[PDB]
This record gives structure tokens, sequence and C-alpha cells, in this order.
RNA sequence: GCCUGGCGGCCGUAGCGCGGUGGUCCCACCUGACCCCAUGCCGAACUCAGAAGUGAAACGCCGUAGCGCCGAUGGUAGUGUGGGGUCUCCCCAUGCGAGAGUAGGGAACUGCCAGGC
RNA sequence: UCCUCCUAAAGAGUAACGGAGGAGCACGAAGGUUGGCUAAUCCUGGUCGGACAUCAGGAGGUUAGUGCAAUGGCAUAAGCC
RNA sequence: CCGACUUACCAACCCGAUGCAAACUGCGAAUACCGGAGAAUGUUAUCACGGGAGACACACGGCGGGUGCUAACGUCCGUC
RNA sequence: GGGUGAUUAGCUCAGCUGGGAGAGCACCUCCCUACAAGGAGGGGGUCGGCGGUUCGAUCCCGUCAUCACCCACCA
């Protein structure tokens, strides 16, 4: 696949060919990033997030899912078998698809962009890279907008370490805050 | 209780009605299921539940 | 109060105890108020849901412990 | 604690326990040490007396059976509930 | 792992099939090899066993996962079953789907005079 | 005084006490008082049996009572015909066997816990007798 | 023999962690999907054509008292029977005989078969 | 009047105007069936969430769930989709 | 923006000393209770239908429990 | 002891369906004059305690704590 086969072999190389490392796929990959949008928090109108889902079109290429909530709870009106989201999380192809997109081309477009993941690493691939309000990712007219839009999102791995991760995290170009 | 015994219409047109437990001057819901006939012993829609 | 009633804890005892059997048909592990304690097992068909062990014969009953969890089996046995 | 002698036995149990401990003899055992178990009857003379002591338990004992004297040390020691009366003693090899 | 997920999915298929007894054909697949071989009631001893393993298919196929190397099989472990006397018994698919190569197996077996 | 403050149940069966029970060993000090009979054990006995020994040992050592109330016992508060029911739980009740430690002390001189032991036991129904830490 | 893999036997002492190791063969990532087929989302399952790369994740096999798991001997508790008494319970004779506690075990055994060496 | 969990002694039966909790209906669905799924609770981290929502990982474990009360059954789930 | 003193102050989780459960069970008996084949002794003792009942109000001694003050020539039950 | 009921703002209570606490008077403060009064704002509740049933417990259940009252009847 277009994206691993370049980072299988010419990057990360001091985990692939230097000290304590003769197997190559011994070394974290991306695989899996956990967007996620909710509608369980208007269960009230039950209109309002009625088609916010069908509007994702822009950062997920996938058909969302129908969902159910994790327990019935009564100060947010909401039963255990009701909907709460409408997942579009990227696994594997549709993922790789949206890491050539994110940080890439929109780079005219930011407001301030300080260096976004800065700590809450641990070992899964904990690198929170969401927007805080959307930039809109360049596409053809379009004119009229709203307000507090926007997504958040982590490059989940397999794995144990972000210590090793961050070698993942520099084999590519990402900003960190200084 | 307030559920009360009810009894069906069949699309058959039967003399013969089926009969239910269910609440129609509170809580009406309607039945429609479909059930075995004594005319020609092969089923009949039984609807609209009054 | 009130009561604290005691009722009963009626009849209908056990019945698959022992090496014993019929005549024509046998029911050798059949139970009331109680489910998924005891099963059947060999190459003769119990009940269902209830794995009951029924036999059309003149054979005894047999008790075993089987398989996973060392669990309570019932057959008939050969003579 | 200066060496001390004991006996064999092949009768055991309730009776035989309340008939060996007759103001007279005591059961006990000694086991471990790669070896198996070994069930003996000890006279009353000097065992009690001993047990007067800590160093019954902190240091070793000698022990002759059948002629021949091995090293243990004491482990655990069971006692009667109403009476000062000693009802079982074990011992580890060493 | 990726089969004991897969292998839960049969439990209570088997226990309904322990009604019928009998042997079980034993049909196993991976990426690269296709498997069938016919046991015992009590797993003490076997009947008949064929796979894309074998000369008589590694050989003729280009690659021994292919769905015609699933038929291959099912015309083999047929023959070697109507020559052992194997007569119509139910079919064992250790978990997996029968739609696409399992059925392509079962189907050349059909012809080839399997009893199922 | 000594009770505990939630229940499961509170009426209970009396029962008879076995002769047995766990026991004999001192090990929360190097001596001790041994109930040496059967007999019937209140909270008021242990208060009464605690306030002896602060006026021996006073301050010195510490004190250690392995012994605490069995069950729940029920009894109606007039002299009366029974009958309608059992009636409440006021105080908590044990049965003592001859193997039970009632009390154990460590920092403190042999002849002064044998003296303190014996002005202890004048609060109590049976007759007691002195123990030590037998060396194990 | 030793291993790779399958479905079982037995119903755990067989495990998990930590450590050792292989892909030659087997196997799992993995290659490609637009193709025959599909997902309450998906090349996850499933489908279909595989071998550019890998022994990592995973997987099989193995070693080891950190943890999960299992406990002998004797004495004791309990008990069946017959006899005695200083009888709100005990003794004597005798068949049966725990559990905790202690010493210790502890990382299986394996049946049938195809293939690799 | 009817259902049991204890009293009950691991045949049956069985004592307190004793101890604990219920039924006199509801469910066309929680029914038939094909295929698929695995809890509670507690810890940390994650956008517009501010003890608490959307979810990610762990620890945990016949502690969730099942119309309705106790016990019994439940992962091949009878629980949920 | 998180630090230091005190505290027979508390504690998930794990453990030792220690004393415990009928309405608790991650261990666990002895007898009793019943079926089938078979022998020995017997009062044919058996099981079942037909004719006739009478009776369904009882005390005590061990064994073991509940209940009472482990009081009563007390009380409620099991067992022989 | 035995029984029948109850506990919400300082005080007297509304609201006893299993659905997020309310009135009058007081308090404190302004307009009216020094003030009861007339008017307008501002402020505080484990809705007795502790477990349990549940999506959810002032509310339903059990049991205490406190409060009010009836009964010590048969000769």
């Amino acid at each position: 696949a277009k994206l691993h086969d370049y980072y299988k072999d010419e990057v990360v190389k001091k985990l692939m060919t230097e000290f304590n490392y003769n197997s190559v796929m011994q070394v974290p990959r991306v695989e899996k990033i956990t967007l996620n949008m909710g509608v369980g928090e208007a269960i009230a109108d039950k209109k309002l997030l009625d088609n916010a889902a069908a509007d994702l079109a822009a950062i997920s290429g996938q058909k969302p899912l129908i969902t159910k909530a994790r327990k019935s709870v009564a100060g947010f009106k909401i039963r255990q078998g009701y909907p709460i989201g409408c997942k579009v999380t990227l696994r594997g192809e549709r993922m790789w698809e949206f890491f050539e997109r994110l940080i890439t081309i929109a780079v005219p477009r930011i407001r301030d962009f300080r260096g976004l993941s800065a700590k809450s690493f641990d070992g899964r691939g904990n690198y929170s890279m969401g927007v805080r309000e959307q930039i809109i990712f360049p596409e053809i007219d379009y004119d009229k907008v709203d307000r507090v839009r926007g997504l958040d999102i982590t490059i989940t791995t397999t794995a144990k370490s972000d210590e090793e991760g961050r070698a993942l995290l520099a084999a590519f170009d990402f900003p960190f805050r200084k | 209780g307030i559920r009360e015994k009810i009894k069906l219409v069949s699309s058959a047109g039967t003399g013969h009605f089926y009969t239910t437990t269910k609440n129609k001057r509170t809580k009406p819901e309607k039945l429609e299921l479909k059930k075995f006939d004594p005319v020609v012993r092969q089923h009949v829609i039984y609807k609209e539940a009054k | 109060g009130g009561s604290t009633r005691n009722g009963r804890d009626s009849e209908a005892k056990r019945l698959g105890v022992k090496r014993f059997g019929g005549e024509s048909v046998l029911a050798g592990s059949i139970i009331v108020r109680q489910r998924g304690t005891k099963f059947h097992a060999g190459a003769n068909v119990g009940c269902g849901r209830d794995h009951t062990l029924f036999a059309k014969a003149d054979g005894k009953v047999k008790f075993e412990v089987k398989g996973p969890k060392n669990r309570k089996f019932i057959s008939i046995e050969a003579e | 604690m200066f060496t001390i002698n004991a006996e064999v036995r092949k009768e055991q149990g309730k009776g035989a326990s309340r008939r060996l401990r007759a103001a007279n003899k005591f059961p006990a055992i000694i086991y471990g040490g790669k070896e198996a178990p070994l069930a003996i009857e000890l006279d009353h003379d000097k065992v009690m007396n001993m047990q007067a002591k800590a160093e019954f338990y902190s240091e070793v004992l000698t022990i002759v059976v059948d002629g021949k004297e091995i090293k243990v040390k004491a482990q655990d020691v069971q006692r009667h509930p109403y009476k000062p009366k000693l009802q079982h003693i074990d011992f580890v090899r060493a | 792992d990726k089969k004991s997920a897969r292998i839960r999915r049969a439990t209570r298929a088997r226990r309904k099939l322990q009604e019928l007894g009998a042997t079980r054909l034993v049909v196993h697949r991976t990426p690269r090899h296709i498997y069938a071989q016919v046991i015992a009631p009590n797993g003490s001893e076997v009947l008949v066993a064929a796979s894309t393993v074998e000369k008589a298919i590694a050989e003729q196929l280009k690659y021994t996962g292919n769905k015609d190397a699933a038929a291959a099989v099912g015309k083999a472990v047929a023959e070697r079953a109507l020559e052992k006397g194997i007569k119509d018994v139910s079919f064992d698919r250790s978990g997996f789907q029968y739609h696409g190569r399992v059925q392509a197996l079962a189907d050349a077996a059909r012809e080839a005079g399997l009893q199922f | 005084m000594l009770q505990p403050k939630r229940t499961k149940f509170r009426k209970m069966h009396k029962g008879r006490n076995r002769g047995l029970a766990q026991g004999t060993d001192v090990s929360f000090g190097s001596f001790g008082l041994k109930a040496v009979g059967r007999g019937r054990l209140t909270a008021r006995q242990i208060e009464a049996a605690r306030r002896a020994m602060t006026r021996a040992v006073k301050r010195q050592g510490k004190i250690w009572i392995r012994v605490f109330p069995d069950k729940p016992i029920t009894e109606k508060p007039l002299a009366v015909r029974m009958g309608k029911g059992k009636g409440n739980v006021e105080y908590w009740v044990a049965l003592i066997q001859p193997g039970k430690v009632l009390y154990e002390m460590d920092g403190v001189p042999e002849e002064l816990a044998r003296e303190a032991f014996k002005l202890a036991a004048a609060k109590l129904p049976i007759k007691t007798t002195f123990v030590t830490k037998t060396v194990m």
C-alpha cells in the first residue's frame, strides 16, 4: 500500500537497522484515527442532530453507523437501546487517504497552528491532532457556513510506546509545541 | 383490569373472530397478525382490532 | 403484622436417583422448578432445552460426570 | 538440646492416640528434607521440659530412630484445649 | 488469535449434529491451502484425507488456495469416501462460512459421488 | 457498650456451647488469662474487667482483648407471659469454653500481669487461670 | 524420532507475567481489488486473484516458584455400632474419618492424520 | 387461597399469630427462526463537556442483564442486535 | 500549583495475628433412604379387589435441634 | 411495651403519580416618612437518618431517630 511502501524502508531506520533492532516490523505504524461525531446531546428536540452526519462527506468518505448508548442515564434522557452518535471512524484504506489530507494542503487557511499535540501521550499513538474549529479543506464553490464546527482526532496505534511512537511522528512532517 | 379482552375481524369476513387482551379506550395500538381459521383451515388475516 | 405466611414446599420430589428403570418409557432425570443442572448423552436423544434423559426402553438410567467443568450427564446403561 | 530417642509406630487414630497419651508417651512425626514422612512415638521424660526453652525451636535437634541418629528442627505444637497437655508434635528434616 | 471467535460459532451446531452422530468431514482452509479429513465419532481413527498439499493438485494449480483448488479437493475426497463406502451423513465445516471455497469443495464432491 | 451498628438479622437461635472453639495459644503478648470452664459472657463484664486492669498497670504496656460478643439475644423489658413473637436486643452475649484466652499483656512484669488478671477475674462468673507465651 | 498444522481424548499441576526461539516447510500479517461477492460502518467478517516484503503484532514450541492453580504424613473435628458413668454432657472398645495448618507439587499428558527435516 | 428462601436433621412428610420477600396481572412483545455480539464497576486520556455524557485503552469478574420477589439456570448464552 | 508537619485517622488490592454465620460457599465426611440380580430363615408374613370396622384427644425415656431464665411435673418438632 | 400516623425555608404548610422544590409572614434592601402599613427586589433547602428496588427515590420498601395520640380492657 502506497504510504507503507515508503515507511517500511526509507524512514524510521533507527528502529529497523540500528542498535537493538534487526526486525523491520517491530516499529509502530499508522492504521486508525478515532474520528467520532455525537448526536445524543439533542435528545429533547430529536431533529436538531438528525442530518448532521449527512454533511461529514468532507472529513469522512465512509458511510455512517446508527449506534447505541453505553448506559441508561436519566439526566441525559437516554436509554441503552437509543442512538448516541454516527461513528464515521476511519480505519485502514480511508485512514491513510485522510493522513495524506490532514496538515498537507490547507496550510494557508490556519488561524494559529502553534503546535497541535504537546502532552497526553501514553503508549497507543495518543497524539491528539484535532482542529479547534475547522478551517475547511479546499473545495469547489462554497459560500454559506456555521459556528462551532470541528473534529477530535487521535491517530491511535496497536502499540505500547509513544516514546517509540515519537520516532513514527518524526518520520513524517508534524509540528509539536516547543 | 383496564386492558380488557377484544375480538378482531378477518379479511375473509368470517363469523369466527380472533380474541386477544388489548387496550382500545386509553392506549390503542391496533393489531394485524394472521391466524388459523375454522372454515377451510388454511389461515386468514385477522385485522383492525375495532 | 400482617404475616410471614410460611406457605408450602410442595411434593413432586426427585425421580432420577440410583440405578433403576421403567418398562415402556423412562424420564430418568425429570425435575420440577429447576433447569440447567443435568444434561443428556449417549446415542439415545433426550429432551430439548431442559436436557432431560427420556427413553422408550426397559433399560436402566446411567449417571456420569463428563467434559468441560465436569458437568452432570445422564444416559441409558447397556445390559 | 542434647540427643533424644524415639520408636516407630503402626497403630494410629483416636483410641490409639488417647491410649498412647496415658501420662507416659506422645505421638510425633518427621517430614521434609527430600525424604518420606515417618510416624514415631516419644517417651514423656525430656521433650516436655525441653520445650520450656525457646532454643528448642531456634536450634536443631538430634533424634535416634532404629538405633541411628539424624538432625531435625521443631515446626508445630498441638496442645489440649482444657488441660495443660501435649497432643501431637511436628519436626522438619535438616 | 484470528480463529477462536470463528470456532465459537459452530459449538451449538456441532452439538445438534451430535444427534445424528457418525463421522465428521473436518473441512479446513488457509489462504494458501484447502483441507478435508474424515474423522471417527471418538477422534481415535481417520477414514480418508485430502488437501491442496497433494502432488495431484500442487503441480496442476497455479496457487493452492485458488477456487479451482478447493473443487479439486472436493472431487478427491469424494472418490476416496466412495472407496471407503461412506454413506449419507452430515457436513462439517469448522466454523467457516459455506458460500465461497467451502461450497466449491462441497459441490465438486456431490458430482464426484459424495453422499450429502 | 460493645455491639455492631448494622445487622443483617437480629432474631437468632440461642444455641449451645461445644466446649472446643479456637484459642489456647498466646500471640498478642507474653502473658494472658484463660477461661478454663464453660459459662456466659456480657459486654458489661468485659468493661468491668478493662476498668480493673487499668488500676493495676495504669498507662504501662499495651493490653489486647481478642474477645467480643458472639450473638444478639432478645429480651422483653418486664416480667411477662411469653407469646406474640420475640422481644428486642439491648445487649449481645457470648458462650465461652475452656481453651479461650480472654486478655493478653506484654510490656509489664509477670507478677504484675498475674495480679492484674486476678483483679480482672473477680469481675467474671467463673474460675480462671494464668497462661504464658510457652516460647512458640 | 524432531517439528508445522488440523479435529478430538481427559476437565487444569496444563494458565498469565517475565524470559528463550523458529518460518526451510507450515502460518499470520501483508500485496491487489475495478473484476464473482459484501458490510445495520468496514475489503473487520465474508468474497476473489495472490507473494513485493516480515519473523514484528500474532502464532506454535520451550525455560523459569513474580502471580493465578493444586495440597501429603500424623494429630484433631465429624460419625456408624456396641458397652460404661463423678449425666445442660463425657468416657471405654471398634469400622469410617474431614477442612484449615505444615512440608511439598506447579509452567500438562496425548490420540489419529497430511506434510517438512 | 396461591409462590418460595430458612427452620429441615444432604429419604419423603414436617412445628412458632417464628424470620424474610412476592402473586390474583402484564408481554403481540421480552413470541418462532437464521446469522452475529459480550457486562457492571473503578483508573487515566480525549473538540466546541464545565465530578457525569459522546469514546480510546487498562484493571475487573458466573458483581450486569432477564417483565415482576428468593433460590436455581444462563456465554453453545435463555442476556442484546 | 502544588509542598511540608500531625493523626491506634480511613482504605481499593493483597496478606498475617484474631474470633465468627440457618436465611453465605472458590473445601467437605459418617450413616440413613431406594432399585436390580441372588441366597438363607419365617409366623404365606406380601399386594390387590369384595363384606364388616374402629379411629383421626395420648404419655414417657434416651438421641438431636428450635422456643423459655441452657427456668418449671415448661413448650414446638424431628429420630428410635 | 403494643398500635396508628407523620417529619420540606426561621414559623405554619402546599406539592404523596417514580421526574429537576413552592406560598404567606419574617429577614435584608430600595421607593414612600421616623414606623406597623402600601409597593418592588434580593437570599438559603442532603424535603429526618442509613441501605435497598430503578433510567430515576423527597416520593416505593425495610429499619431506626424524633414527634402526636390510643391501649394496659379479660374474673
